[PDB]
């Protein structure tokens, strides 16, 4: 499976901020 | 194979290019309301990405928007203005981009020391035995 | 690097935010009918495994001042302002129903009866006011009835026409939506009249925000902004003196 | 990759807006209402809106 | 008639503007000597 | 893929 | 120390009650 | 042991007794 | 990624539609 | 003689709205001379 | 040359 989304200031947030898009946020999980 | 470092290594070092730059152009777009493209012009992030299943290499699969929303600006009198009077910014903050200036030149620098320490050792290697 | 850099940065962007939401308090110091908003920080930590040294901040909106705005008098026979809690119900351009607190009141040129922001006013059947077009002397009670005398009527033939729905909910069960207008938090809740609200007529009720408040919050965001970006410079330099374990 | 965009000023507009009105008691001394513009021709020759 | 009209500049409104350029400008020249500091550590690469 | 990405060419 | 299965990622909550 | 005031990184439960600390 | 027509230059036009 | 050509640095990569060198040798970024 | 050449040899 493969891994991703955005690094730096906008994934090192608390979910409640909701820069990163929803569906790169999935991507964090698992994708194959 | 310390060759193959090389490559991870290499492939890091074009990932954090790749975040500066886009890092460049949020900090030059900051206060634009205007593009070409007819469309406020939105924070981007490039997308990093593992294919883990060895080496893994880091790969940008793209860049992303930010998807908060764009800083409204009361200015009725400005020509772009709603019906509201209301003219839209980029969503761009100026305290992330320079946390992302930081960790992007600090894992840029970081890389070249494993290339050139993994350099030594492959060197190391054809000393051996002779 | 090390996490401390974006545990400050997550901490400084929200300084900012809760500088920008009391920049939005004294720019409506002079606003009527304005209900100052709070600015509160929550902490939140990262549960998982390992040490629980890493905690987030987040700004956040915990309440309004419900408090008494000043009261202007200006002798206007069309201006009110509720005495003590109470609310005035009106319908926006939308025409969803909600609460506020701005009477300064007019006329249009067909009688209904408007707020400075343009929002119309419900009255005794939960319908917008509508007041006949020749009038000759609005005289609004302090119940909230409207009596108006008929243009070329005698001065004794004034006569009540509606009365001004006045609501007085809990306050901690409002909040303010993107318009200005305080709506009830739980959806489709009845906004029932109150017969305990008076409405003093003559008088326009100002912003509730005390300018001192704002400014001393101020200086405090401030000095911790500038607490944790001091903090990600000596992050950035402890990474960069560790450089120097890969030499060989 | 779609990472770098350049950003030029550029004037999209003026403030039309009406300026300050000074009094001067001068006959030879007028202000444009609101909205408007007088016609006059430069050293060149050519109408322009002042 | 009996009156010049003066310039319509917000003073103010200038001021304020200029204060931001002066920042979004000092960013930009902090990411040009990241960017010069970036590549002197890169050149140890061919360094040997 | 990631879905809603942008793209290089003019739109 | 090391383990043969991934650890579980961090939970950020604004409210614990909802997790 | 050690120190005797530690705090524990799981979230709050009530019910199960946390073992990251040291609760010995 | 080696290919053999040689890349097109980039294009930073005032207006996508002017290109 | 087919060669690519312009000025190096600052002034090119600039963009083209900029119009700071001059049209002559901007015209020789594309192999022409 | 280049058409925009500037000479080393005073004007």
């Amino acid at each position: 499976n493969m891994v991703a989304g955005i690094p730096g200031a906008l994934s090192n947030q608390p979910p409640a901020d909701a820069s990163i898009p929803q569906d790169v946020a999935q991507m964090k999980d698992g994708s194959v | 194979s310390l060759f193959n470092v090389f490559n991870v290594t290499g492939s890091a070092m074009s990932a954090e290019s790749v975040r500066l730059n886009t890092t460049s152009s949020n900090l030059a777009n900051a206060d634009s309301v205007s593009s070409s493209a007819k469309d406020t012009y939105k924070a981007r992030h490039a997308v990093f990405g593992a294919e883990l299943s060895d080496t893994v290499p880091v790969k940008v699969m793209g860049i992303v928007e930010s998807d908060k929303p764009l800083s409204a600006e009361y200015n009725p009198d400005h020509p772009l203005a709603n019906e509201e009077g209301y003219i839209y910014k980029p969503n761009v903050n100026v305290m992330e981009e320079m946390a992302n200036m930081i960790s992007a030149s600090r894992a840029y620098q970081t890389n070249v020391q494993v290339a050139d320490s993994s350099k030594q050792m492959l060197l190391r290697t054809l000393q051996m035995g002779q | 690097m090390d996490r401390a850099l974006f545990l400050a940065m997550s901490g400084a962007k929200q300084n900012m935010q809760a500088l920008q939401l009391r920049a939005n308090n004294l720019a409506n110091v002079s606003t009527t009918g304005f209900r100052a908003d709070l600015a509160q920080a929550r902490s939140m930590q990262a549960y998982g495994e390992g040490h629980p040294s890493r905690v987030f901040s987040m700004t956040e909106r915990p309440g309004h001042n419900f408090a008494q705005g000043s009261v202007i008098t200006t002798g206007r026979d069309l201006d009110v302002t509720i005495e003590g809690s109470g609310w005035i119900s009106v319908l926006d351009h939308t025409g969803k129903e909600g609460l506020t607190r701005n009477g300064n009141l007019k006329v249009d040129q067909n009688g209904m009866l408007t707020n400075a922001s343009g929002h119309l006013v419900l009255g005794e059947n939960d319908a917008p006011i509508t007041l006949p077009i020749p009038l000759s002397k609005i005289e609004i009670g302090r119940d909230g009835t409207i009596s108006v005398l008929p243009q070329g009527a005698p001065a004794e033939e004034f006569q009540a026409v509606d009365r001004i729905k006045l609501v007085k909910p809990n306050d901690q069960s409002l909040f303010k939506d993107t318009n200005g207008l305080f709506r009830h938090k739980t959806p489709n809740q009845p906004y029932e009249a109150d017969a305990t609200v008076s409405l003093q007529t003559g008088a326009i009720e100002g912003s509730n925000v005390n300018a001192v408040g704002e400014m001393t919050a101020l200086i405090d965001l401030q000095r911790q902004f500038e607490m944790q970006v001091k903090m990600m410079s000596t992050a950035e330099e402890m990474d960069k003196s560790s450089d120097s374990l890969l030499r060989m």
